[PDB]
């Protein structure tokens, strides 16, 4: 058991709510001015906790 | 189908396996080289539901994992290979062996025992066989009109006829002893068959590399100590009083829970 | 314990019966007196075993 | 003793005693102490044997 | 104690035995790491109060050396994995075991004889199950209260 | 189950190897130089719950933590070499010995054991030899045709021959000691042998190094007082009962426990 | 989840602790210099419902306000350090110290502690130790050939020798004092060990500066009265009984509410 | 476990009786596949914990 | 805080367990694991040690 | 209790004793009577210790 080893690390993305559009098979993306304002794609912040 | 009520079934058949080996000591107290039996528990398997030491994030770690029981379970019994009292019985054909070593006993089927229980009786044949009828493995063999047995410290036995005013050898009692005493199987008339755990037998005259010595009028009795054993039985009750009370408590939150 | 006693009640009695032995056979002629000596016995040591 | 791994053995099983039971009473053909009768008829013998 | 596959486990539980070979093993086959081993044709095996054991013979007036039980120290002691066979194997959450001779950096001392029991409490068991009794009740009464209030709400 | 219950366990059984020891004492109380036995006990571990004189506060300290012991166990069980009462037999084949010091004897296997009581026969070959046929270490041999046997306060030995009206010489009898005579290791038929406890026996010819003297025709009884046993023994009936009526308290509490 | 059943654990734990002092003292009961214990108990906080001294009007305040209780705790263990009845063995090597002191006792670490129990032995290199091999700090060397060891009134301790017939010197048995004895940190085989509330031992003669005299050949019993460790049984098995009494009856109160 | 049509199948479920040829199977006379048998005669089987 | 070495008798002090007081505890922001976070509702900490 | 009665009983026999050595050395020329004297002993005050 003493040779747990990291292998890796999740990616979590914090939307509002109000700037993400469902998709046609119950994904979520950015809409026009969240992926203008935000980049095309999201950073990871520390903040989110699983 | 609740895993308490599967750990409490565990308890409560340890507890019962405990108060079979106190009564089985408890009966044959009166047994002449009787070894009390003792016997020691183990907890069985555990679950992991969360890995103890797994990360909590980049640079803490959990100090202990949940990780549920599920029971015990008894793992072996002990023979206390003590040395029991000695009990004067003036009967010429009562050897007690002081010290550590077994008489070979050799059964029908043509296999060898050993045995710690001296009361030899001597048959039609004069053979000096055992209390059952299997005789001693050195044959010693008894003439008749013997006025007396003489059994000496170093195991060698002597008759005494009617004249020659010199007693004669008839033979010699050799001890055998065991690397485990321990390990010896019991098969159930104060007899014990060698198995892998005891080493191989190995015969040794009495006084010799730690055998110990022959007395005659003697009978060793069993090591059996009834003021342990009654605190023994007080804490076997309560112990299993208090595992039924546990399943008492399960079957009752399974009742309620089935009432929903 | 109670080996130990049964012991020393066995050889109180047997000194006794020794006494007895030697107190009727007074007064015959070519008697000697007898005597006992006894011995303790242990298995190690701190056991007695009378 | 069984054979629980390929290398390691118990060295002393469970095993569960059944009781006891008496196996055979046997006399104690010692000799007894002699007394006085003084009758013409009373025999004690001293030793070994049987009258017929 | 050495498992079979190399492995090293921990215990408390001290209650020994002797195996055909003379090694000093647990109940269950397992033998000691420091390999302690007895001569044939013991007769009194002694156990220092430092874990220096001698053993008495025949002839001999004194009596002779034949190992030593070092026992390992952790730093946290909680965070051992606890495998079934009464056996504890260490983690990372567990320091590196430190191996010692007893009585000293804080380690313990051997007693001869005595075993030592479980420190579980029976009167705080019985409390307890009660407590845990009632609170499964009310949470059960919990459920078919919501169950109840669903039923109404979707009968309409 | 419970740390009361296992504590009057432990004083159940100190009480059980006091009252042990008090019967060995009483049942050979007539034996030959036998040395009385006590035994001595000493308190378990204890358990600290609060660690005295700990740092309660930047300045105040705990004047006394909280610590719970566990129980009773018997450290030790040693003889009381004191000197018994000497006792008048008239025999010429018995000696006292007046002091400190042991006679030395050469046991069968060839090692050497220590004896106090001194009441020596003669062999069927002349030597002359303990009661059990174990002879002396130097081998003093009685010649035959001998009229009578004397034995100084100082080893030596002499014979009063038939003619030539001259005694002569045939041995002397030299006594060992110890540095600490309560280590040596008592065995059976009333024999001592050297262990690591005790020190290298030393030889000395009696009235020398502190060495005691020999008294020919005199015998010494066993230093047991009857008078102690027997105040002894209530002492231990009383202790006894109390613990058990301590196991029966907690049984019963116990009892009233596991009736919610 | 209700309060009054954390505050009747709590109740049953502090009789539960209490009945394992008292048989923790009838379990030593014949251990020499033991000395007896007695737990304290103290109540734990209040949860202040309503502020007592607040002010309840333009004039009036509150006589008591609204306070609950929430349980015990036992907050301490005191050993009673009196003077304990003096037994006779007629052994010169046993000591029993009247007053107050210790012996210090070097232990094999290079620890110092101190001890009551006054019961010493010799090794094989002739220095007085304790029973268990502990050597007494003073270092005192008995000679060989020793006839007889008297230790006088104070600490001077002489043996006398087979010549020169007079007693000769060999050491001085020095014991130590303390502020304060109850904070002495107690451990197994009779010992105590200095800690921070016990103050810096003062090392003292005999019969000096307050600390005891020393008696030959007497050893000091434990100071415990069974007469009171009876009627202290029966008190807490009936406090137990009240406080289960109090945890059913708060279980049926929990029962009969949850039946709505 | 060796099925009757050849293939083999994977069970979690140890309950194992002795056939009349010896065979270990399973409860329902599917064999185990290692092909264990028992001889008869035969005191007590053990079971080690490394599967000997 | 303060532990027992092995041979010193007096403990030695490692630190001290000083502890934070709010001017409004109820406006503290509930997250999981029993934590709560600072918010405007409720002041700023401040630490002191305990009894004080 | 039974320590000081215990104590007393021991002052009972060795005076005993003493007086059984006088009597039964009588008719020796070279001896001396022999008479015992006792001690009280107190731990502090008020008490008993035998």
């Amino acid at each position: 058991p003493n040779t747990v080893a990291p292998v890796g690390r999740l990616k979590l993305v914090k939307a509002e709510g109000n700037e993400v559009q469902r998709s046609d098979d119950g994904l979520f993306r950015l809409t026009a001015e969240a992926q203008a304002e935000r980049g095309a794609v999201l950073a990871a912040d520390p903040s989110i906790r699983i | 189908m609740i895993s308490s009520l599967w750990i409490a079934k565990t308890g409560l058949d340890a507890q019962q396996t405990n108060m079979d080996v106190i009564a089985n000591n408890l009966a044959n107290v009166s047994t002449n080289g009787f070894k009390r039996q003792r016997a020691v528990f183990e907890d069985l398997l555990y679950q992991t539901i969360r890995q103890p030491g797994a990360q909590s994030s980049e640079q803490t770690t959990l100090p202990s994992g949940l990780q549920i029981g599920t029971g015990v379970r008894p793992v072996a019994t002990e023979r206390l290979h003590s040395q029991g009292n000695l009990s004067q019985t003036n009967n010429s054909k009562d050897v007690a062996i002081k010290g550590q070593g077994f008489f070979q006993v050799m059964l029908p089927d043509g296999t060898s025992a050993y045995t710690r229980d001296g009361s030899f009786q001597v048959d039609q044949n004069g053979q000096l066989v055992t209390a059952g009828g299997f005789q001693v493995q050195p044959a010693i063999t008894i003439p008749a009109n013997a006025l007396s047995i003489t059994i000496g410290r170093d195991g060698v036995v002597s008759v005494t006829q009617q004249g020659q005013a010199a007693p004669v050898q008839v033979g010699q009692l050799n001890l055998t002893t065991f690397m485990n005493d321990t390990g010896l199987e019991s098969i159930g008339e104060n007899l014990y068959i060698e198995t892998q755990s005891s080493g191989a037998p190995n015969e040794s005259t009495p006084g010799l590399n730690g055998a110990g010595l022959l007395y005659q009028g003697y009978v060793e009795t069993s090591n059996v100590n009834v003021a342990e054993e009654l605190v023994n039985m007080i804490q076997v009750q309560r112990a299993y009083e208090i595992n039924s009370k546990a399943v008492s408590t399960t079957d009752q939150m399974l009742q309620k829970l089935t009432q929903l | 314990s109670f080996s130990q006693a049964v012991s020393g009640l066995n050889a109180a009695a047997t000194n006794l019966d020794v006494i007895g032995n030697n107190i009727a056979n007074s007064a015959t002629y070519g008697f000697k007196s007898g005597t006992a000596s006894f011995a303790d016995m242990f298995a190690g040591s701190k056991v007695g075993l009378g």
